[PDB]
């Protein structure tokens, strides 16, 4: 009893000298530094191209490498791989578990990960001998549901599962090689680096963690949210990132500066966000929310600059390009559009 | 003394994490201000390019 | 194929052809009927399971009865956040509830301060005012009646409810019970309860279930069709 | 992954023959079939085409409504249907499968074929040079001529690069003219510009010997070119 | 000169009449044309009953646009009329009214074809309404392009009609026969889907099903009772006419009254196939 007060008085007392190093070190808030600059005064995106084809809800999208395919996973049990040029379908994968949550692209190309409420992360070659497709890898070392899920390079990922725990794995082996256990809720998605050394996770704890790949320790903290967090992606940089809770509001972090640069919200929108990316400068930003369409917000200003409402129901998955060119929307009308 | 380990790896963690570094916000703010105008031409959304070069025509 | 060459043309086909076999496989697969199991605690869950049989975050079951194909999905096992995945089973066709009635004097393995039908209430009653399940029916299958009825001659169930007063019986304590289960419900126009007691063959229990899965598909196919 | 042949023989001139190919070690219901013909002493020629579900089937100009072609998935069979061979259908005939999407290779494994002798617009392929000495240890380089351009509007150009080793199947060097086979040594390259096709070695091996064929696909018939012989 | 003889052996030779009829041809337009672009404001096109509904209210439309013009020119062109445009006048109502009927035949067999099926969820299955529509359209064509091109009563008079002079008893025996039989098929269709409903609804004894399976009755009763309300006169009169003899009945003068009747079921097709049900009642009190 005595010993826990004291230590929670020297943790408060250290959070009350990190915030006053916060407030002494920010002399000008983002809005303030970047309120000289010229606004972008109205964007719109059409809808060039529109894939159909899935017949339930779709969960998660990861754009290709290259620019030119996609892929997307839904509760009907297909993984399907698109052509977003010329609508073309590559690859039609039918999965163990139609509860899937959460879907990846190899940088290489080669392989794809799937994962849900299995609790199993599902490896599938694409570059095979044969004419199909089969499974390389299973991972079974979570007991909650998987969330995210993305590869850290052609051998090495990364999982985050509902049992407040993050795994880095081996495929080539099999077994977990690094194990991060620091949130208290329900992990619901992660985000890798640009320099892939270095990965935030958010969970429903309302707590942002950045955890170090080679080492495995809680290197960094963030605590801004009243809510869950559905969805984090980090900065083109790398040097800050953009989280998504579900009090319809997005927060605005910084790697190098423990702060909360910006908020994007607005008094009409109510429902949370689903999910959260950048573009390739990292002047727009482009969340999805519940209350049927998508928005897109100037980052140096936290104004809206476009709707992108072509969709019958909530949006669960965005994704934007290397060359930041498409923007891919998926939502549960089971219907994939391409603005652009 | 059972109950006493989770808050001591706690209060470890803390202590552990407490001893980075900071540094002044408007730092980021021009860092993160010269990174998007650096790139900004580089960007088909924020500036649309003609569409002779843009693939997605229909 | 005015400006499309050989190879775009076999692409093409071969997109025809995923599309013509993902359409197969959702038609053949838009005609099963997905039940979602769930119980509170210690119940009979596993004694249904085994009455109707007749990856630990979800257990599957599948099985057939008079031509119906049924989808079992038991996530007892999930131990993680309700309302962060129940939204994937808004489209199931009925919840199945278990409750066992024989439970009321019988406090949780983790505290005495209550017992177990007040944390079944509790959850049924959660359950019912969820979001996502406004026009979803719930079948009750209330078991466990034979300890019950044994019980309740040597303790009454006036401990469990205080302001009862009853005959103290069988038929008007399971009454009683059934009443204020139902009286659980907040809508009753949208969606309805289906009672229902356990017995020892499994030619009821099964014979309950399709003739609620049933009248659930007819009224779904009549809201389909505008007849009402 | 295998494909074998049988049906070759004695044929007189009046007379049917039914040429079976049976594939093993992959998915035969999703791969195109070509039937190629190579006449002895003399350059390769197509003959047939077959695409995955039997929707598409194109035969040979000089032979076409003269031979059939069909596909069993059950059986992963391919049949090849011959109703009259006159004195110039005495060659050798191979089953390549090729598979049509997005980042693939077609014309990757070619079989083994097998021989049949009988009792006796387009744009065209050729190659100036038919036989160039050369020691190992230097770079080599071997062209093809081409009368239209192949750089489609999609913006890919239709050239593909095989080697025939003596007394092997022709197996895939370089496929749409900037990219390499699988298994295949780096050694090999290619470039293309407008007409001139240029498959270039840097360093040679005793293995590297053979007849090599520049190939088009950029429409139906598909004429083909004579080789270049290199011989150590 | 045709004509004027063929109206002669029939014996065929008010303001306020008049205005009342181009009035109530101007509410069907009107209600037509608001069903109609109720209907295409929603895009949530799902649903296949949307195919149906908008089908019935375009050609109760085109029905009651063709009515206008042949009323005004049957007011008008007495006589001028080349007789080669009066048969495409007068096969202008068939074909509406052909397609106008047929639709609700269409309507019902979906309802059947839905509702029989023990299927949980939905497929697509587009092919049946395609054909179902497709049919429909096609039925009334032929029918409507039969009497002028096939078999007429022009020049001999062993069977011309006496509403229509240029027409045969034949030809009206036999829609007569096609519209009995959708009737009967109609009606059969509806008592079959509410007997296997209150079956299929008995076993539970539920209040709630109870009030579904009462509401269910009392919805295919007025249903079937408004369409053989609206659409018995003009099939007592035309069995008359076939059953009656050349200016042998006097009551077959005013046959343009129990027209307006059938007119009048044109009004009624939106109301019940719209405003009946909670969905496209919702629909169209938001468009
Ligand atoms: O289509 C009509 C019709 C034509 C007219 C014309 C003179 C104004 O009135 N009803 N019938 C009539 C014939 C049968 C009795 C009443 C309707 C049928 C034709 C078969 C299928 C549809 C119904
Ligand atoms: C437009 C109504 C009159 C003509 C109706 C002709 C077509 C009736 C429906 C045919 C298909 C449905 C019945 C056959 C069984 C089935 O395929 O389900
Ligand atoms: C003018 C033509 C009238 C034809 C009347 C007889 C045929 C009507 C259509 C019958 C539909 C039968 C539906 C069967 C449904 C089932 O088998 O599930």
């Amino acid at each position: 009893g005595s010993e826990l007060d004291q230590l929670r008085q020297e943790a408060e007392q250290l959070k009350n000298q990190i915030r006053d190093a916060r407030k002494a070190c920010a002399d000008a808030t983002l809005s303030q530094i970047t309120n000289n600059i010229d606004p972008v005064g109205r964007i719109q995106m059409r809808t060039r191209r529109t894939l159909r084809g899935h017949l339930a809800k779709i969960y998660a999208m990861h754009w290709g490498t290259d620019s030119r395919l996609l892929v997307s996973a839904s509760q009907d049990g297909k993984l399907i791989i698109w052509d977003s040029y010329t609508t073309n379908k590559v690859h039609a994968i039918p999965l163990r578990s139609s509860w899937v949550m959460t879907c990846a692209y190899a940088p290489s190309g080669n392989y794809v990960a799937c994962g849900g409420l299995d609790n199993i992360c599902s490896i599938y070659n694409l570059k095979t001998r044969e004419g199909n497709v089969r499974v390389s890898r299973e991972l079974a070392g979570h007991t909650g549901y998987l969330s995210c899920c993305r590869f850290l390079d052609d051998n090495q990922i990364v999982t985050s599962s509902g049992d407040t725990t993050c795994a880095l794995w081996d495929i080539e082996t099999g077994q977990q090689t690094t194990t991060f256990t620091g949130h208290t809720g329900d992990v619901m998605s992660l985000s890798l680096a640009p320099d892939t050394r270095l990965f935030v996770s958010g969970a429903c704890d309302a707590s942002a963690k950045l955890w170090d790949v080679r080492e495995g320790m809680c290197r960094q903290t963030f605590t801004g949210h009243e809510s869950d967090i559905n969805a984090i992606c980090f900065f083109p940089n790398g040097n800050a990132f953009a989280t998504g809770s579900d009090d319809a509001t997005c927060r605005l972090f910084d790697l190098r500066a423990d702060q909360e640069l910006m908020t994007y919200s607005h008094d009409n929108i109510i429902c949370g966000i689903t999910s959260v990316s950048f573009s390739k400068s990292g002047r727009l930003l482009l969340a999805g929310y519940d209350d049927f369409n998508c928005n897109v917000w100037d980052a140096l200003k936290a104004d809206r600059a476009g709707v992108l409402a072509g969709h019958d129901n909530r949006v669960s998955c965005l994704g934007v390009t290397d060359d930041g060119m498409a923007v891919a929307t998926g939502s549960w009308d089971s219907f994939l559009k391409i603005w652009n | 003394t059972a109950s006493i380990a989770q808050a001591r790896k706690l209060v470890e963690q803390l202590k552990m994490e407490a001893n980075i570094d900071r540094i002044k916000v408007s730092k980021a703010a021009a860092d993160l201000m010269a990174y998007c105008e650096a790139h900004a031409k580089e960007d088909p959304l924020l500036t649309p390019v003609p569409a002779s070069e843009n693939p997605f025509r229909e | 194929g005015c400006t499309l060459s050989a190879e775009d043309k076999a692409a093409v086909e071969r997109s025809k052809m995923i599309d013509r076999n993902l359409r197969e496989d959702g038609e053949k697969a838009a005609r099963e009927v997905k039940l979602l199991l769930l119980g509170a605690g210690e119940s009979g869950k596993s004694t249904i399971v085994k009455q109707m049989k007749i990856t630990t975050g979800i257990v599957e079951t599948h099985f057939t009865f008079k031509d119906l194909h049924f989808k079992m999905f038991d996530v007892g096992g999930q131990r993680s956040e309700r309302k962060k995945w129940i939204h994937c089973f808004e489209g199931v066709t009925a919840i199945i509830f278990c409750v066992a009635l024989s439970d009321y004097d019988l406090v949780l393995a983790e505290d005495e301060e209550m017992n177990r039908m007040h944390e079944s209430m509790k959850l049924f009653d959660s359950i019912c005012n969820n979001k996502w399940f406004t026009d979803t029916s719930i079948i009750l299958f209330l078991n466990k009646k034979d300890l019950f009825e044994e019980k309740i001659k040597k303790s009454p169930l006036t401990i469990c409810y205080p302001e009862y007063a009853g005959s103290n019986t069988y038929e008007e304590a399971a009454a009683y019970i059934q009443c204020q289960f139902e009286d659980l419900n907040k809508r009753k126009d949208t969606k309805e309860i289906y009672t229902h007691f356990t017995c020892a063959t499994d030619t009821k229990n099964v014979q309950f279930v399709f003739d609620a899965v049933t009248d659930v598909i007819i009224k779904n196919n009549l809201k389909d069709c505008g007849l009402f | 992954v295998q494909l074998v042949e049988s049906g070759g023989g004695l044929v007189q001139p009046g007379g049917s023959r039914k040429l079976s190919c049976s594939a093993s070690g992959f998915a035969f219901s999703s791969f195109g079939m070509h039937w190629v013909r190579q006449a002895p002493e003399k350059g390769l020629e197509w003959v047939a085409y077959i695409s995955s579900g039997s929707g598409t089937i194109y035969y040979a100009d000089t032979v076409k409504g003269r031979f059939t072609i069909s596909r069993d998935d059950p059986k992963n069979t391919l049949f090849l249907q011959m109703t009259s061979l006159r004195s110039e259908d005495t060659a050798m005939y191979y089953c390549v499968r090729s598979i049509y999407y997005y980042g693939s290779s077609p014309f990757d494994f070619w079989g083994q074929g097998t021989t049949l002798t009988v009792s006796s617009s387009d744009i065209v392929m050729t190659q100036a040079t038919s036989s160039v000495p050369v020691t190992p240890g230097e770079s080599v380089s071997i062209s093809c001529r081409s009368s239209k351009s192949l750089l489609h509007s999609n913006g890919n150009t239709y050239l593909y690069w095989f080697l025939q080793r003596p007394g092997q199947s022709p197996q895939l060097l370089i496929y749409r003219m900037s990219n390499l086979a699988s298994g295949v040594p780096d050694r090999f390259s290619g470039s293309g510009s407008g007409t001139a096709f240029t498959l270039t070695i840097s360093r040679l091996e005793a293995e590297d010997v053979g007849v090599y064929y520049c190939m088009q696909h950029l429409e139906y018939p598909l004429t083909f070119g004579a080789g270049t012989k290199l011989e150590l | 000169e045709t004509l004027r003889e063929h109206y002669q052996y029939v014996g065929k030779l008010s303001t306020l009449t008049t205005v009342l009829f181009l009035v109530i041809c101007s509410f069907i337009v009107l209600e037509n044309l608001m069903v109609l672009i109720a209907i295409w404001k929603n895009n949530k096109f799902h649903n296949r009953m949307y195919f149906f509904i908008g089908n019935l209210a375009l050609c109760d439309l085109l029905a009651g646009i063709a009515y206008k013009v042949n009323i005004l020119m049957s007011g008008k062109k007495t006589f001028s009329l080349s007789p080669t445009v009066w048969f495409l006048r007068e096969g202008s109502m068939f074909v509406a009214l052909g397609a106008s009927t047929c639709s609700l035949l269409a309507i019902a067999i979906e309802r059947h074809l839905t509702m029989i099926k023990m299927r949980p969820y939905d497929a697509n299955k587009r092919h049946r309404v395609f054909l179902l529509i497709g049919m429909c359209w096609l039925i009334a064509f032929t029918l409507g392009a039969l009497p002028i091109l096939g078999w007429n009563c022009l020049h001999n008079l062993p069977d011309c009609s006496t509403i229509l002079p240029l027409y045969s008893k034949k030809y009206i025996a036999f829609c007569i026969s096609i519209f009995t039989a959708i009737l009967v098929t109609i009606v059969i269709l509806y008592a079959r889907i509410y007997f296997l409903v209150k079956s299929s609804s008995r076993k539970v004894a539920n209040h709630n099903n109870s009030e579904r399976s009462m509401a269910l009755l009392r919805t295919v009763v007025i249903v079937v009772s408004v369409f053989i309300a609206c659409w018995s006169p003009l099939f007592i009169l035309f069995l008359i006419d076939v059953a009656c003899r050349v200016q042998a009945c006097p009551i077959l003068f005013k046959a343009q009254w129990f027209i307006v009747l059938a007119v009048l079921n044109s009004a009624m097709n939106p109301v019940i196939y719209t405003l009946a049900s909670k969905e496209m009642r919702r629909a169209f009190f938001r468009l």
